[PDB]
RNA sequence: ACCAAAGCUAGCUCAACAACAAAUACAAAAAUACACCAAAAUAAAAUAAAACAUUCACCUAACAUUAAAGUAUAGGAGAUAGAAAUUUUUAUCCUGACGCUAUAGAGAUAGUACCGUAAGGGAAAGAUGAAAGAAUAAAAGUAAAAAAAAGCAAA
RNA sequence: GACGAGCUACCCAUGAGCAGUUUAAAAGAACCAACUCAUCUAUGUGGCAAAAUAGUGAGAAGACUUGUAGGUAGAGGUGAAAA
RNA sequence: UCGCACACGCUUACAUCAGUAACUAAUAAUAUACUGAUAAUUAACAACCAAUAAACCAAAACAACACUAAAACGUUUAUUAAUUACAUUGUUAACCCAACACAGGAGUGCACCAAGGAAAGAUUAAAAGAAGUAAAAGGAACUCGGCAAACACAAACCCCGCCUG
């Protein structure tokens, strides 16, 4: 009906897609944290 | 003792000693009224229960009966000029009541025992500069 | 101590009211340019007598008070001099008083004490090596103005309360050369034996 | 419906400037013979209206002291005394309410 | 418990004066157990200083000579340093293994070179799980990256030099030296 | 008269030369229990050929420099692509600037605010003085100073 | 070449709801709430709202709704096909 | 008259004292939402919290016993399990997802008030708009259509799909 929610946020999920340790698994997320360390970014991962 | 290394303990260890600890302790005057047999120390973040217990009885030879502690949540709300937020720390809360039937109150720690002129314009002279004589 | 990358010297304190009043936190201001004088070149101090040849009052002589060395400025104790008000209330404007004006280095010379002359100081190492400040002009060694300390706590006239350490206390010599660490010694001193050991223990 | 041009401040100083848009000069403000503030003629006097109300605040708050709680209240007419005072028979049968102030020279005995 | 405060006559007192704090010379004349003692005696001043902050904090009052809690700082500072150089210096004499922690040199996921801190664990390290999926080496693409910071690194270096150079010639046309 | 306006610095371009200590891959920043580790397969197309199918430099590597030469060749023999044999080269030292001044020059006062679930995107700004331990009135828009038959607003 | 299934499509785990009334009955049965949908009309249209509100409607022990947590990824997924 | 708790999620927005010229509130008053200083939730609830062998065909449905669609969940015996006060951690709120101090989206347990809250800043009573109420005689003559609305709420005939979905 209305839009614009999609967002319903939980801790769980956060960290088990974008946390340091789903990175860490796989090469590209590899590459994700290295892309965002030589943008020198301060959060590199959720 | 903070921020140490500590041996990691198995079958038959030599018990655990701390020669010089790492601690220190506030005693803070309570937020809130609570019986005379309590009292109240702010310690740091990583110190348990067991520990103040035995810091308290062989440092400063208190009777302890009983020991709660409690974590308190600085705010991370308040603003720089710059708009990153300033975190106040947070810190350990602990709360002991004295065995012997001992009765705590806090210090009052000020005691307050410590160790005219009018030049106003003059309103008949309507704003004649008054230092000048004649 | 705080500080920023582009900061202003005010003649006030780094960490002060008039400080932070003066370049509140999110200032940035203009490069202030200083002229490069080495800490070993430099031959001023506090305490000593100068001449001023600068400005409305030259000729003259006076005792320095402080030398601030970032931008590099002297202090003539009612020397050079303007005036500031401090007690201002809204019926009242209380305690005019004569201030020092900050002097640069170029304009303030170093008295050699027996003529009383303006002089060009230059670091010799003598003999003996020693480091002494000997004119140019007049051909002298010139003295560096042994001076009080900023706690105002002189030394002689001192008195210990409860706890202060009484000097040959602290003094004495108790240490023995011996190849143990506080833990054994400690634990020898105070009869406390232990027998059983640690298991073995792995490290990565 | 969207404005077809920007109007110029010409074409604006004639519409807001319209002698019906000043704000008109109010001619009835007379001054009051007391306190010699300024009021309108028809209008009660402020200055006075306030020294009334707050008295009446004061006796107000006695009489809710003389009063036990929030629904009981008095069947007998009340009468307001001062410092010096003492009930005419007329007015005695009556609840009275003592007051520290002298009686005010503009609220009369009667 | 009293000794959370000063003594009772000295509570009012707008200034208290106190010591200078320990310099590390008078410290290596102690003994071991002198040392040791130094130490509470050090430590139940700093907590009655610390509280007396606290309280002078809440009763909106400024605190009596704040400069007994720097002072206290430096020599238990010191006393720390003293101690320090008479185990590093004995575990020199004794082993000939200068860190006091076992400790490697590592080259971790992301290419960097690192100084692994070892760790204690009850078993051997080709049985320990979490152990074995850390991993320290690196992969071929990464090959790229280590290159890149290098040559970032080498751009900071490059620049701020050239901003040093500027500094020296600004002040010598602004200030007709000699 | 308001709103505004002015500084010269922060730093950049391009080029030569050559604070520990603890905590961390549990849901990173959590001393501590039985495992597993670890892995590799051509660059494609956009576009040129006035369409589009074979074909389309540069995009990986080093090889440099002056020539041989845009030559031999290779190509829907079109578009375009393109060598070698064989030849040339004196040392370092000697750093700077007909490079930018706060809409420029770095994106940068920052990879920060903020926007994205996420990969990712990504700003804005500073100005007195020796000393504040001394307190020009020039853009548009308006105000001082509503408007009087008629008409590209002027001549 | 990365990143996306915290929305939605469909599954896999593990939980949770469904009062009354009628009927021998939990029978993809009636009636009608909670709960779910979205029929029809009027408002609203830089809205209260990047799809709502008021009335009015369908279903309401089932191919039912719903919570937490997994899974499938674009030359693909999923689809009681509306490309 | 969408009330009090917990779950998820938010992070000090909560508490006390003080200040509000101007910032937040779409205005004021004053302050749960602005600013400063100071404090604060205390474990018995909740999280964390053994293995391997062996017996055991026999639904939940107030469970007697059944139905078809065949149903989540463990006891007991044996072998070993550091044995030792007090571990560590969650505890405020007026709150969350929608750019907002959004007439919207939000799981569960008990409630219908004992708890929560104000539809009007002040007037005036024009038109035109929105919502509601009542209407003489007539009762679809309105209009694409009885749409909307009704003191009605019932019947019948077709086409297309069989049916609930
Ligand atoms: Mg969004
Ligand atoms: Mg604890
Ligand atoms: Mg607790
Ligand atoms: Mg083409
Ligand atoms: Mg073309
Ligand atoms: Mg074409
Ligand atoms: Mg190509
Ligand atoms: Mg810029
Ligand atoms: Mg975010
Ligand atoms: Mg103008
Ligand atoms: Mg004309
Ligand atoms: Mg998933
Ligand atoms: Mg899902
Ligand atoms: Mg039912
Ligand atoms: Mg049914
Ligand atoms: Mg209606
Ligand atoms: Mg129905
Ligand atoms: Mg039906
Ligand atoms: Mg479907
Ligand atoms: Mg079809
Ligand atoms: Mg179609
Ligand atoms: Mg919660
Ligand atoms: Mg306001
Ligand atoms: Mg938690
Ligand atoms: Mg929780
Ligand atoms: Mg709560
Ligand atoms: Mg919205
Ligand atoms: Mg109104
Ligand atoms: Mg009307
Ligand atoms: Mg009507
Ligand atoms: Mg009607
Ligand atoms: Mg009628
Ligand atoms: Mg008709
Ligand atoms: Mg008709
Ligand atoms: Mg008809
Ligand atoms: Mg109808
Ligand atoms: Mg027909
Ligand atoms: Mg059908
Ligand atoms: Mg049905
Ligand atoms: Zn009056």
């Amino acid at each position: 009906k209305a839009r614009g929610n999609e967002y319903q946020p939980s801790n769980i999920k956060r960290k088990h897609k974008h946390g340091w340790v789903r990175r860490l698994r796989t090469p590209t997320g590899v590459q994700v944290i290295l892309r965002r360390m030589h943008k020198g970014r301060k959060s590199l991962s959720h | 003792a903070r921020n140490v290394l500590y041996p990691l303990y198995q079958l038959g260890n030599p018990q655990l000693r701390v020669f010089r600890t790492n601690f220190f302790i506030q005693l803070v005057r309570p937020g809130t009224a609570q019986p005379e047999d309590t009292v109240q120390f702010r310690i740091p973040m990583e110190m348990t229960r067991v520990d103040l217990r035995n810091y308290l009885e062989r440092i400063y030879n208190v009777p302890v009966a009983a020991v709660r502690t409690r974590v308190q949540y600085g705010s991370n709300r308040r603003r720089d000029h710059r708009n990153i937020r300033i975190k106040k720390p947070d810190y350990k809360v602990a709360y002991v009541q004295l065995a012997l039937g001992q009765t705590f109150t806090f210090p009052d720690l000020f005691p307050e025992r410590k160790g005219r002129q009018k030049h106003s314009p003059d309103p008949r002279r309507g704003g004649v500069p008054g230092w000048f004589g004649l | 101590v705080t500080l920023p990358p582009n900061y202003r010297y005010g003649m006030s304190r780094p960490g002060s009211l008039s400080d932070k009043r003066k370049n509140p936190p999110g200032t940035r201001r203009r490069r202030v340019p200083v002229e490069p004088i080495s800490d070993e070149d430099w031959h001023l101090f506090c305490g000593d007598k100068v001449e001023i040849l600068e400005g409305k009052d030259a000729g003259k002589q006076g005792k320095v008070v402080q030398v601030i060395r970032q931008r590099n400025w002297v202090v003539v104790e009612g020397l050079n001099t303007h005036y500031r008000y401090v007690g201002k209330t809204v019926d009242y404007r209380g305690t005019m008083i004569p201030s020092e004006a900050p002097l640069l280095h170029n304009q303030v010379k170093l008295v050699d004490p027996t003529d009383r002359k303006p002089t060009d100081v230059e670091w010799r190492f003598t003999e003996a090596g020693e480091r002494v400040r000997v004119s140019t002009r007049s051909g002298r060694i010139i003295p560096k103005p042994e001076f009080p300390r900023a706690d105002g706590i002189v030394p002689e006239t001192w008195i210990d309360g409860p706890k202060d350490t009484s000097v040959e206390d602290a003094l004495e010599k108790t240490y023995v050369p011996r190849l143990k660490t506080l833990e054994e010694e400690v634990m020898e001193a105070m009869g406390i034996q232990e027998t059983r050991r640690h298991k073995k223990v792995y490290w990565y | 419906a969207a404005p077809k041009n920007r109007r110029s401040i010409e074409v604006n100083r004639c519409r807001r400037r319209n002698p019906q848009k000043l704000i008109k000069v109010k001619n009835n403000i007379d001054v009051c013979p007391e306190c010699g503030h300024l009021k309108q003629k028809h209008i009660l006097c402020g200055y006075c209206y306030e020294k009334v109300r707050k008295e009446t605040a004061e006796i107000r708050r006695q009489m809710g002291k003389q009063e036990g709680g929030p629904f009981r209240a008095p069947t007998t007419e009340t009468v307001v005394l001062y410092s010096g005072e003492t009930p005419s028979e007329q007015d005695q049968g009556k609840r009275i309410i003592e007051r520290e102030r002298k009686r005010p020279s503009w609220f009369t005995q009667n | 418990l009293e000794e959370f405060f000063d003594d009772p006559k000295n509570w009012g007192e707008e200034k208290v004066k106190s010591g200078a704090s320990w310099t590390c010379q008078q410290l290596r004349n102690k003994s071991n157990e002198d040392l040791h003692k130094l130490w509470y005696v050090l430590l139940k001043e700093r907590n009655m200083l610390l509280t007396l902050e606290q309280e002078a904090k809440r009763q909106r009052l400024p605190m009596p000579s704040p400069e007994r809690l720097e002072k206290v700082v430096d020599s238990m500072d010191a006393l720390d340093k003293v101690v320090q150089e008479r185990e590093d210096a004995l575990r020199l004499l004794q082993t000939g293994q200068e860190k006091a922690r076992p400790g490697a040199w590592r080259r971790d996921i992301f290419g960097r070179i690192i100084w692994h801190k070892f760790k204690q664990w009850p078993i051997p390290w080709y049985l320990n799980k979490k152990y074995n999926r850390k991993r320290f080496f690196a992969m071929p693409y990464v090959e790229r990256f280590v290159r890149m910071r290098i040559e970032k690194q080498a751009r900071i270096k490059a620049r701020k030099r050239s901003l040093e150079r500027k500094k020296e010639k600004f002040l010598q046309e602004k200030f007709p030296h000699l």
